[PDB]
RNA sequence: UCAUAGGAUAUGAGAAGGCAGACCCGGGGAACUGAAACAUCUAAGUACCCGGAGGAAGAGAAAGCAAAUGCGAUUCCCUGAGUAGCGGCGAGCGAAACGGGAUCAGCCCAAACCAAGAGGCUUGCCUCUUGGGGUUGUAGGACACUCGAACGAGGUAGAUGAAGAGGUCUGGAAAGGCCCGCCAUAGGAGGUAACAGCCCUGUAGUCAAAACUUCGUUCGAGUGGAUCCUGAGUACGGCGGAACACGUGAAAUUCCGUCGGAAUCCGGGAGGACCAUCUCCCAAGGCUAAAUACUCCCUAGUGACCGAUAGUGAACCAGUACCGUGAGGGAAAGGUGAAAAGCACCCCGGAAGGGGAGUGAAAGAGAUCCUGAAACCGUGUGCCUACAAGUAGUCAGAGCCCGUUAACGGGUGAUGGCGUGCCUUUUGUAGAAUGAACCGGCGAGUUACGAUCUCGUGCAAGGUUAAGCAGAAGAUGCGGAGCCGCAGCGAAAGCGAGUCUGAAUAGGGCGCAUGAGUACGUGGUCGUAGACCCGAAACCAGGUGA
RNA sequence: GUGGGUAGGGGUGAAAUGCCAAUCGAACCUGGAGAUAGCUGGUUCUCUCCGAAAUAGCUUUAGGGCUAGCCUCAAGGUAAG
RNA sequence: UAUCCUUGGGAGUCAGACUGCGAGUGAUAAGAUCCGUAGUCGAAAGGGAAACAGCCCAGACCGCCAGCUAAGGUCCCAAAGU
RNA sequence: AACAGUGGUAGGAGAGCGUUCUAAGGGCUGUGAAGCCAGACCGGAAGGACUGGUGGAGCGCUUAGAAGUGAGAAUGCCGGUAUGAGUAGCGAAAGAGGGGUGAGAAUCCCCUCCACCGAAUGCCUAAGGUUUCCUGAGGAAGGCUCGUCCGCUCAGGGUUAGU
RNA sequence: AGGCCCAGGCGACUGUUUAGCAAAAACACAGGUCUCUGCGAAGCCGUAAGGCGAAGUAUAGGGGCUGACGCCUGCCCGGUG
RNA sequence: CCUAAGGUAGCGAAAUUCCUUGUCGGGUAAGUUCCGACCCGCACGAAAGGCGCAACGAUCUGGGCACUGUCUCAACGAGAGACUCGGUGAAAUUAUAGUACCUGUGAAGAUGCAGGUUACCCGCGACAGGACGGAAAGACCCCGUGGAGCUUUACUGCAGCCU
RNA sequence: GGGAUACUACCCUGGCUGUAUUGACCUUCUAACCCGCCGCCCUUAUCGGGCGGGGAGACAGUGUCAGGUGGGCAGUUUGACUGGGGCGGUCGCCUCCUAAAAGGUAACGGAGGCGCCCAAAGGUUCCCUCAGAAUGGUUGGAAAUCAUUCGCAGAGUGUAAAGGCACAAGGGAGCUUGACUGCGAGACCUACAAGUCGAGCAGGGACGAAAGUCGGGCUUAGUGAUCCGGUGGUUCCGCAUGGA
């Protein structure tokens, strides 16, 4: 509340829509894939353990 | 009772990284004749919302 | 006076009415309030009224969830998530599935056709009762081929149950102090003239039932697919409403009232308007326990719960006295002593009430009777006071009196200086502004769930469990579903230390690059809850009164 | 006089807003209900460090409220003042 | 001389008054109202102006039967110069 | 050690004091705890000791924890007691006297006059009251005084219907 | 167990009302007027069954207004009904 | 010029008249009242009826006779309170009080402040000037984005009725 | 005379008859529905209900929907400032003074204006110069239109005041649409919301030979949030998939 005065939030516009679909990707980065030793295979599930 | 986020709010804007909230300028929904170019240019353009109403509303977007 | 109401008789552990101020279904259904007014909305399908059973009820075996080398009745707990959404797009409201748990039961019909008996005949078109006939979606079935006892455990009455009057001291009284013993599957609890494992009742273990009463053991198929059936004034639509988180909106889905109104497996319904393909499923018929909700009750127990202005209104003959015509409102009041041993007897007195005597550890303990504060009321008294006006004190101070938690002491103070109480609210109060007659008790910023920040911890590019299952209502173990970060930009597709804008490899915005967060605890503050406590006039629902 | 009827989004009224159990411009009792109160009052132990404002803007706003100014605590820039 | 700025946590304040000085309105009336500026009070006791918030001097951490002063004052009340 | 500072309302920050219970350690207590009463003691404060009297069974200290945790005001609630104050009032009215009883008599009983009502202050009887009616005892409370008295208390007794 | 007389407003009169400030010029009144209603009248209570109206029938009922009696009650239908 | 029509009869400083105690006459020594009359009716008027009206009225207004303590202007007397004694015995109120008068100051009106002036201590009977006396959180006024009742061609709805 | 349409079978240049369907006026009845009409029975019953008769009658009543009317009834609103309220006046924006030689600064203080206008009154290149006065000149004067002289601004600048403008920002002509798109280093102003200026870069222009100017008026007013809805473009999403 301000008052009466109309509060920022009703004085200012609405913004675009959002959507049901969405690919959220788990990111990873080159850095990180150091831990695994030389010459091994990483998949999602090995990620997960 | 956890807290209510305010979707009025919840809405209008997005928190950006480092904690600041983005919004839209006002003043641009159905006047533009009365209304030089470069304003219109310039309100096209997003902004972010100011210290003390930052410090105002902390609470009402708690939860993104 | 065919025949029906109607009437008469007999047979029915048949209904009614109550209840636990709880829980579950429904039928009906407010305003206060929030929105800082107010009508959509909210409060809230809450309060309240009405009907109905249950010990639990509703729900229920897919015309489902969902889009994948798929799940397989309902119900409830965490999570999804304050997300997707709804909303004078305000105030606010607000899910579900996937996932992880507790629990686990699937079944029976109508229809087809067969059999008969069922008569009307207009020879099966309908009977009605059985049975075969059957309960089904990558369809199934008709139809032809295929086989009211004795026993264990409790519950209601109970039984048995170890070890010291140990000595000594004080004391009215040992359970207490000192010095010594013993039992302990028992050191639970209470009482015992003070604080007890060993004094008593009992406690741990071990037993017990004549009679009722609650729990566990005995007394069908598969192959074929000509024909037939697979829930009609039903689904569904128009109109007007209601519930779905969803306010008519893109408005799917369910139900109600009016009207209209399908198809029958080459068939139908759903996948959030609607169409097509695909995927899943078979409504218009029923039953179905456990997980779940709630205590008027009973049994055994627990409390960093109260201790007589508290705690139930009610520790006590309380929903009583009392008030009201009535609905209804609604108090106060615990404590002698260990045992009454509760005061023999005498004196004043009419008694009451006293003084003695006696009991007792205490009579100052005597019927509010353990303790007995203050206001208030009195009696003696040391100092002062009748020429002085005083927010009454303080600082000086003679005189008089007393002699201490011994110290540059205590009481009183003739006389001088200074000086308009406290609290709230106010620019401002001695204020002729407000509140207090005085004393005592009671009497106001907390708790839950989230958020945020500081501080403290364990881990750290990781942190972390929730429900739930074991576990002395505990810790601990398991439980990785789930949540927050390590990457951001954009409305979004999407791209990515870049990304958005833009024709731009230009400029500019956003965290770049200048890497700690997470779990928990205290503390500050916020949000939803009555939220800091007292106070309205008044509104609405149901009743009581001429 | 006795026995009865009319019950509160009502009843009665030779009409005053009269009466309806000493209450009536809408009776009484219980419940929603601890209604709400931007209003009035009050809010309890002590010492220490620092220490304001009564202003601007907007407000169906004027004795209320939000932001800014002014206060305080902490971590930093450090020497800007 | 050492107070300034950034971030973050927690506030109250939105009724102000008077006295100089420069103005408005008022009748250059008001202890009037509204501004700017400085001070005190507000939230500040002490000494002075008899008594007094806002006028003057001047800031209370406590004790002392010390001294020097500021405004004001020295004939008595009443300290100090008839 | 030096230097500087230490008025304060709304407010912010930090230090503490006390209270009730809970754990761990210690021990105080019928050779008298808690509570209460009185002292001329100690600390910067909230406060804490010590010595007596009462009282007659429980209770401090130490560290930490959790709070129904601290009252002087709310025309606050409840209970008790003041003030006004020995003041107002003692509720329309004719009694007077002699005996009686009695601890006590204006007030109770008896007697003699006097006085009041008399379409009532008389005599019956409703609604209604529910033992108050009668006899014998008592006088703490009720009785606006007293009271030996009664519509009060106690023990008994009392209401007879075919009309 | 009457004071009386003269005049004047208001109200014809008897009556009724603000229990508990106001008893009046206010209310009522008989009279007058307008209008509704053909009887399962209209109007009214109730949702509806049921009623009152009324075991009544336009010389009767409901509603509005004015208020004995005497003399009278003029103009306007533009507006609202 | 305008209206649809422009107030006729009756009455008129009236329950209606601000100017206003209208102007004139009566009544009285004197008349803002009263009665009668005039009309310049701010702002009478015909069913919100107009104008009179015998009778009536705890109606309102003016005048007159009788009457008197209403008065000049008070006096006395009777009874109940008050007053003294005896018995019994409250209440509103109350921050603590050893509670003077002037002038002045002050939140502008002092008992408590300042400077003076007066005042031995304590009671009994009366007065009400003050303690802005008590009773009542002002019924007047103003403000609550308070409440309630009522009204309408305010808004939005609803019952009823009509189609 | 244009195709004079003379032996498919034209649509009717639009006409009607005999045939199944729809609305109103008509009258009927069984036949619904109604009957606070009558006779009998249930039945010692003025309730209702069975029969019969009679009257009405597809109307009415009732159910759903729709429109009108509707203070009879219900929930609400009916602003603030204010030298107390009410009434009067005002409410946003722009210019000046009050304003105390930076900025800012109130009053129901003192004076005015705005809710537009301009396809040229914009942009650019190029060229000048005013108002008033005196004197001659007719129709024609006090001023029409001419010629000389004087003339620092008195005149103009769309409009209201101020600032500023004759090196034009005043006046005239030609061309033109920058009265552009993407932006924007910085800075002013600020509680917030907003408001203002801005060099400079890229794409295309306009003007001019070029330099270089142009992102509307000579500077300051001439204008309003969000929500909702309408319209155009969309290399966005669109609930199993493709579309919507």
């Amino acid at each position: 509340f301000e008052g009466g005065q109309m509060p920022l939030f009703q004085r200012l516009p609405k913004r675009g829509f959002t959507n049901i679909n969405r690919k959220e990707y788990a990111v990873v980065n080159l850095d990180k894939l150091n831990g695994f030793a030389e010459g091994t295979e990483v998949t999602p599930e090995l990620l997960l353990e | 009772p956890k807290m209510k986020t305010h979707r009025g709010s919840a809405k209008r804007f997005k928190k950006t990284g480092s904690g600041k909230l983005k919004r839209s300028h006002a003043y641009t929904s159905h006047l533009f004749a009365n209304k030089s170019q470069k304003q219109k240019r310039k309100l096209r353009k997003s902004s972010v919302v100011s210290a003390g109403d930052f410090k105002r509303i902390k609470q009402m977007l708690a939860n993104i």
